[PDB]
């Protein structure tokens, strides 16, 4: 009921054998494209608002 | 009741705002249904939907 | 039933329906554990002790014709040899047992 | 270098302690010299003492932890192996109060946690101070000592611990009445609440029917049958492709509803109910049943069920007294009743179940032997038709699936040769 | 999973030193080295003992594996022994056979007697038997080979009236790890399709079952078989037993109406004509109907053409690799079933999984059909696919690789 | 260029699960795989391997 990790919900997956496609994982750093600064390479309002 | 009519006997006064609760034709209308505002002489009626 | 004693850690070994059982008790922080061999080959490790559940979980384990052993209340070292005893049931029992649980 | 893999294909092995606090020493002292000082008093000691607790309570903490998704296990995580299905815990209330009555003199302050008991020697407390008005009537708000649903009895209550001046704590009904959940799912009643969901999902439809719908108190016996065809399976079900057909016989059925919830819990989600082809048993109410909408925040369904249609059989017998004497109300109440299986191994006049005067003198010889029987005939008629002709007597009579049978007392006749 | 990150126990003992008195050393091994070492190994070896008892999934565990079974799904099968009943015998009058006489049939059988019996002056008395290991070779009506007799037995044989049973072994946990995925024994689910796949498996000698629905309202629309009855279902199972034990579970896992359906002239043969006649029932009605069916046994064919690896290996080595993966012996992979389409890059896999350090250049898989003329070489191709009803099997002599 | 034509089954994985795993096999991650070293020839049964 209180499953926060990402590890958890798809050990849980191997557990009853549900497929993990259309489940979201993480919006964590670990996701491609996030940074604690990560304003570069971007429209940063000098370009394009986004 | 399978044709949703209803008559009141004596006419109501102005102002005077009825409500129905129940069930008819698969919708309910648990909280209270306004129905009818009996404007001084009519006393013919018909339910509302839910 | 078997004998027992007030020891916090004890084994004792007997032979009962026609097999040579080997069972170990001792306490392990809050409730019991217990260890099970059979031939001298090890069966389960650490079982945890509750009343009125068997010991033996597996199917492969308790019977094609064996027994298992039920505690009657969660075990306590300090009270058995009184109100608190272990009881073991032969095949057919044991099957009529499983049949009244459900 | 003296590490154990304790963790096999078997389980946990937790060691004595005299073991791995000889391991430890041997480490240390394979560290520092053959000749060292292991003693308490040195820092040595102190050291290996710490290693040695800290090695056993960790191994001992995973040893706990070893099998726990077996349902077996307790204490929160049995809480999460119930709860993946559906159980509560917590529960602990205390029954809080409102409204008391209190008398007593002028302007006086009543001290907080005071002991008030009832007649059966249960203490409650007080909850919030307070003073009196001179008039000589207050209210006051309880509380008891342990979190359990306790019930205060309708009467004046006794003081344990008295103030100034104070008495009379008593009640009025205008109490406000909290009922307190008593830790009321401990650790075992999990287990069983486990045994009853699996039981219940266990059957199927038909399995179930039966037994789900003998539930209700005095019925009799239920038949269920499932058309499986559009054709005449085992009765003329044409209704639809694939209905399902209930009969439910009952000696009155008090509560006409009970039967009705009943069968709700035992749907399908895909099979109709509607059985028969105005020719079957006839049904209670023609379009439906009324079921009660919904135990839990739901809207009106609808169910469909049928009682069989009543009968009753007339009995013959010829017989001679033999050796004794017996009175024939006595064989008459004998075989009525037989005819509602009394007797163990005989389960009755059932829906859909004939009747053979080869059954009745078997039941009489069962009972009473020593009495020889000459003939005895049987004979069934629909319910209410006057007494048919001698001619209508026959060895055996086959009997519909959607119709019941029934026996009377003076309607048997017995003849003494 | 979340099991590693060990190469760090070492800073932390040093710092903890070093807060503990001043800073000095922690280095060149004296004994307060020594003493780090030691902090060193045994932090090390505590979080290397947490991380095995954490991770328990069913791909990972071992052993503590049943109770991540018995979560949801069945119990293992246990050991069991086939009986023999109603075993002629034959003797003098008034002679008492006791119990335990060990018959032995002719392929070293080592069969006992269960209870003991008193020849009729008859001459013609019927014994009950059981075998002595999990392990029995299925017999043959001789006269089976006394070692233990009385004064007057005479002699003992196997008359076709005798109905046996087989038995049950060989339940590692290679065979657990596999049958998570599909024997989802929901005992509490009864009716419905991943339910009725499972509790058929719990039936004894039964390897593989397969149960596709219509869900629609027009033939023709499932994988691989016709319909003919629409909203219904067929099943097709593999070595099977006999047909009570099945017929009862099938019959038990289902609700609806008519969800019974023979398939078509093109499926597998029927285990019966008409019906099953599933005779008692809990509403104790006699109705009667369970209709099923079993795989048609193909066979296949594979050829590979590899490297020589690191050293000297044998071709017995692939083909008992191969042999192994299609008998399903491998974790994971069930192996070939009723339905399973052999597949050139999945044997590579499973080639790969045994012997590593070997390069495969060319990878061929071909099918033939029962009792076939072996395949031409032209046959072979990269890819075959099975329909619903194809069993196929792989020996040791259907594979064959000479290897550049 | 690899191309892998996989069905999803019971269980499914990210296919950047896949790419990562593959990717760095390619280096010779596990036991016994040295990789693709100069010289080594590359073929698609051994990267059905790789995912076996």
């Amino acid at each position: 009921l209180k499953t926060a990790n990402p590890f958890g919900l798809m050990v849980w997956c191997i557990i009853l054998g549900t497929p993990s496609k259309g489940f979201g994982l993480y919006p964590k750093n670990s996701s491609w494209a996030f940074g604690r600064l990560r304003q570069n390479f971007i429209y940063s309002g000098t370009q394009v608002p986004p | 009741a399978q044709t949703g009519t209803v008559k009141f006997t004596q006419p109501l006064p102005t102002g005077v705002e009825a409500y129905w609760t129940g069930d008819w034709k698969g919708g309910t209308a648990a909280e209270p249904a306004r129905f009818a505002v009996g404007n001084g002489t009519q006393d013919t009626f018909t339910l509302s939907d839910p | 039933k078997i004998p027992l004693t007030a020891v916090p850690n004890q084994a004792i070994s007997f032979n009962a329906g026609s097999s040579y059982w080997k069972i170990r008790l001792y306490q392990n922080m809050d409730m019991m554990n217990a260890d099970i061999s059979r031939d001298g080959v090890i069966v389960c490790h650490g079982v945890r002790c509750f009343g009125g559940i068997p010991l033996l979980q597996y199917s492969h384990q308790y019977r094609p014709d064996y027994g298992n052993f039920v505690f009657d209340r969660d075990a306590d070292w300090t009270l058995f040899g009184d109100g608190i005893n272990l009881f073991y049931l032969d095949g057919a029992e044991f099957a009529e047992y499983q049949a009244l649980a459900t | 270098m003296a590490n154990y893999n304790y963790i096999v294909d078997t389980g946990v092995i937790v060691a004595d302690t005299a073991d791995v606090l000889s391991d430890v020493e041997a480490e240390f002292r394979a560290a520092l010299g053959a000749n060292i000082n292991l003693a308490a008093s040195t820092p040595q000691g102190s050291l290996v003492a710490a290693e040695a607790i800290a090695r056993s309570s960790v191994m001992r903490n995973e040893a706990r932890i070893a099998n726990t998704i077996n349902p077996n296990v307790s204490f929160g995580t049995f809480l999460d192996a119930i709860c993946a299905l559906m159980g509560i815990e917590r529960g602990s209330d205390l029954s809080t109060f409102g409204y008391g009555v209190q008398v007593t003199g002028r302007s006086q302050t009543r001290i907080s946690t005071g002991s008030r008991v009832q007649t059966p020697a249960g203490a409650i407390f007080t909850v919030m101070s307070d003073v009196t008005i001179p008039a000589g009537g207050v209210a006051t708000i309880d509380i008891k000592s342990q979190e359990y649903g306790n019930i205060p009895l309708p009467v004046g209550n006794l003081i344990i611990i008295d103030g100034t001046i104070g008495w009379s704590g008593a009640k009025v009904i205008a109490s406000t009445r909290v009922d307190p959940g008593s830790r009321q799912m401990s650790d075992a009643e999990l287990k069983n609440a486990r045994v009853n969901r699996l039981a219940i999902q266990g059957r199927n439809s038909t399995m179930a029917i039966k037994a789900y719908v003998s539930a209700v108190p005095n019925v009799t016996s239920v038949n269920v049958i499932e058309n499986n065809t559009g054709a005449v399976q085992v009765v003329n079900g044409v209704s639809f492709t694939l209905p399902y057909a209930v009969w439910v016989c009952v000696a009155g059925n008090p509560d006409k509803q009970a039967v009705a919830d009943a069968l709700w819990a035992a749907h399908n989600g895909g099979t109709p109910w509607d059985y028969g082809a105005t020719n079957n048993g006839v049904p209670v109410d023609g379009p439906n049943g009324v079921p009660v909408r919904d135990p839990a925040s739901g809207r009106k369904y609808v169910v469909k069920w049928t009682t069989p249609i009543m009968y009753d059989g007339y009995v013959n017998v010829t017989v001679q007294q033999g050796s004794s004497s017996v009175a024939p109300e006595a064989i008459q109440n004998a075989v009525v009743n037989y005819a509602q299986g009394k007797v163990e191994g005989e389960e009755g006049l059932v829906v859909g179940a004939s009747l053979s005067a080869f059954e009745v003198a078997g039941a009489i010889a069962r009972e009473i032997p020593g009495i020889y029987i000459k003939l005895c005939q049987v004979a069934c008629v629909a319910a209410g038709s006057p007494a048919p002709a001698p001619g209508d007597f026959t060895s055996e009579y086959v009997m519909s699936a959607f119709g019941q049978a029934t026996i009377s007392v003076g309607n048997v006749r017995v003849t003494f040769v």
